């Protein structure tokens, strides 16, 4: 029996990138013009892209021109489709979709469809950071933790500016949910009032935090 | 950039019924369309190409015809496998394109939905988030509108719904309207309303709680 | 200026799959045999596929045969990386590196690099859910709000088993987050108590939670 | 299957050194073996191929020698932009494989770290979510090891490390470590502890709260 199946599908933030491939089994694909079709949660489909045989011409629904790329590999029999720049309304289910007919002609309809890959995008593509402190006749240390922003980076000052001896930043790290943390730290005297200046100009977000015992 | 427009949106009928769906196009297309069969969460299938040519496989109930500008679907005697979304589709050497699709619904009478709305648990509420509920129960048809008011301001891009198929007992639809939170977010505020319009209610319906 | 960049990266779990693309700025990669290289968390390269000209020969690396898969697009120069069933220990970032030499011969280092792409894979390929009640002389609803698994499917039933009129389980939504969230409800007399057993079975869990007044 | 053996993984030098990074095949490879430069966060970067051919434009106090199974990169006078991850990799028409890598660092005095560990703030724990945050500050060399414990229980799985570039004024490296649980886990348990074992430690120091 002739299969079409679609890989890669998932979450994208608006703004990022993702990228779809078709396999098939039971035929070859290299006679065959191959199409990725979309079906929106309206319901209805929208034709998204095509490339016909040799890739000789690709064509691209106009809401999609410019940012999806169509490619084919006719040894190994998968087509491709990349996605950039994805935007909520290219929320939907991906099919790849076979162009054939019982005896090939010069215009065939959609004769063999894959089940389909789900692709969501959700509308946020930044979020500001939340701001933790890390609490302290010696030497004492203290910071702020920088948690649950997207996407990189952050900027950490303390006392506008004013304190730099001393201060680490550290590296952000990803968490398994895709928001960035780090935190910044500052040894200071034991024996004056502390304030850490976070900004995050992807969200257009700034936050001042003061860190006291 | 010739433009397909299929009708109608929906369509409600019987077991035995005969019904059309039609599609027009902006301009000539000579015969180069092309009918679709689609069930929820399924892929679509071909019953229909050259406006006319059944697909091999199909059953003959299925016919299609027209040519130029105006193309009809037929189905001559509704089977219970039959309810579905149908789409038309133009298609060229190196592109297609498809109509707004038909879902065809089994007719029944109009059915107010009952309306119920949950808080969030305390137990949720805890770990910091609240989720709160709306229930449209056993409505017909379909077509319903929720809205979330929270102190009388219409919430938008928090909620999701989900619907169900058409029950197999009594042909009604339900839907749930779920609108998440946070802890502090839900604090912040009093009334939690959810407001339902349906053909079947003379007026919107509010639920709410404190 | 010669360049490479990938694009595609980001966080899978463990088992799912996903896919890269690189393309290319000021040079064609037809002549080119072309390479995927990870860099792994203890700092080390691994090379990860080959792929000839025209494609002749795919080389995988022992580690990912059977799982990953290279093409190449001459016409448009791009290179794409499948990966699929993936693993923890595929964490790394993917570059592509062309392979090539002033003067091109039968066996040339790599001379041209992207900058790389982060995939992070996490070890947790399943999620149980989190059950919360949904609480209620006439007609009342109640139900069971079943949020964050992964992956589908989840199943509900009532009294286990006993309480099968007016039982409406939704189909699941799926999160922001990336996880899975349903409801069930039934209506019952308003004039006995009631137990919702929620089966999960890709996390071998299985909850059963009261739901009153 | 041959395997490519790359020593030292950790070399300490300065500014004017001669320095000398080994590869050594598991069997012959004529001289297919090439010399590459990476940055953090950046592109790798050929230096040497053919064992001792330099890439044009590379600098040469960059040179390579070698042949059959035994293969030597030396740097004759380091220089600052010089300190990186080196890597050699034998390559072949339709694969490669790279050695272990061997990081080039600044050599400097050994410094046992300072180590603090800081509970989660309130307003953090209030919406779900414990952080714990052990810091090991200004030590040398980079190879350090932290372990959680939790009521005297090894944790794993559930922390993330994060390293500083050797730092600009001291040549020391810093480090956290962030233990992650939900309000419900950390209220669990009583005593959160921190272990740190370096080469400037006598024993291990453990840093804990309750
Ligand atoms: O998307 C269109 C069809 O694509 C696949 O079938 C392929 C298609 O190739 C076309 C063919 O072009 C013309 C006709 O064959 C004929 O009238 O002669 C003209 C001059 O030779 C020729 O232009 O070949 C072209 C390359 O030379 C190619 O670009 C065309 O797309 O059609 C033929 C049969 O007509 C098939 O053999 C090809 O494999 C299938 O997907 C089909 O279902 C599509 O309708
Ligand atoms: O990965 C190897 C190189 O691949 C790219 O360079 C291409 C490569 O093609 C090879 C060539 O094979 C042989 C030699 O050219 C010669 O000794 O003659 C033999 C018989 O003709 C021949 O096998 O062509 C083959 C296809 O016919 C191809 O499969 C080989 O890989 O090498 C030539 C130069 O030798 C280039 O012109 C090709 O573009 C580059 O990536 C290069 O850097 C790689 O080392």
């Amino acid at each position: 029996e002739v299969q079409l199946v679609e890989s890669g599908g998932g979450l994208v933030k608006a703004g990022g990138s993702l990228i779809l491939s078709c396999g098939v089994s039971n035929f070859r694909i290299s006679a065959h013009t191959m199409n990725w079709v979309r079906r929106v949660p309206g319901g209805g489909l929208e034709w998204v892209a095509s490339i016909s045989t040799s890739s000789t011409y690709r064509d691209y629904a106009d809401a999609v021109k410019g940012r999806f790329t169509v490619s084919r590999d006719d040894l190994e029999d998968f087509v491709y489709l990349q996605m950039h720049k994805m935007r909520v309304e290219d929320t939907a289910i991906y099919y790849c979709a076979r162009k054939g007919s019982d005896r090939l002609s010069d215009n065939d309809p959609f004769d063999a469809w894959g089940p389909g890959t789900v692709v969501t995008v959700s509308p946020a593509s930044t979020k500001g950071p939340s701001v933790f402190p890390l609490a302290p006749g010696g030497t004492a240390a203290l910071g702020c933790l920088v948690k649950d922003y997207f996407p990189e980076p952050v900027t950490v000052s303390w006392n506008s500016g004013a304190l730099t001896s001393g201060v680490h930043t550290f590296p952000a790290v990803l968490q398994s949910s895709g928001l960035y943390s780090l935190s910044s730290v500052v040894t200071v005297p034991s024996s004056q009032t502390y304030i850490c200046n976070v900004n995050h100009k992807p969200s257009n977000t700034k936050v001042d935090k003061k860190v006291e015992p | 950039d010739v433009v397909m427009t299929q009708s109608p949106s929906t369509l409600s009928a019987s077991v035995g019924d005969t019904i059309t769906i039609t599609c027009r196009a902006s301009q000539s297309i000579e015969t180069w369309l092309a009918w679709y069969q689609q069930k929820p969460g399924k892929a679509p299938k071909l019953l229909i190409y050259k406006a006319s040519t059944l697909k091999t496989g199909v059953p003959s109930r299925f016919s299609g015809s027209g040519s130029g500008t105006e193309f009809t679907l037929t189905i001559s005697g509704l089977q219970f496998d039959d309810f579905a979304t149908y789409h038309c589709q133009h298609y060229a050497g190196y592109s297609a394109t498809f109509g707004q699709g038909t879902r065809v619904e089994i007719k029944r009478t109009v059915a107010a939905p009952s309306v119920f709305i949950f808080p969030p648990s305390d137990e949720q509420l805890k770990s910091g988030t609240a989720s709160v509920v709306c229930l449209l129960n056993n409505f017909y048809p379909r077509e319903a509108k929720v809205q979330w008011k929270v102190d009388n301001a219409l919430q938008s891009g928090n909620s999701q719904e989900s619907v169900t198929e058409q029950d197999s007992k009594d042909s009604t639809y339900s839907l749930s309207s779920t609108l998440t939170l946070s802890k502090a977010d839900y604090e912040k505020h009093k009334v939690y309303a959810c407001e339902v319009t349906h053909q079947g209610l003379s007026s919107p319906v509010t639920k709410s709680f404190n």
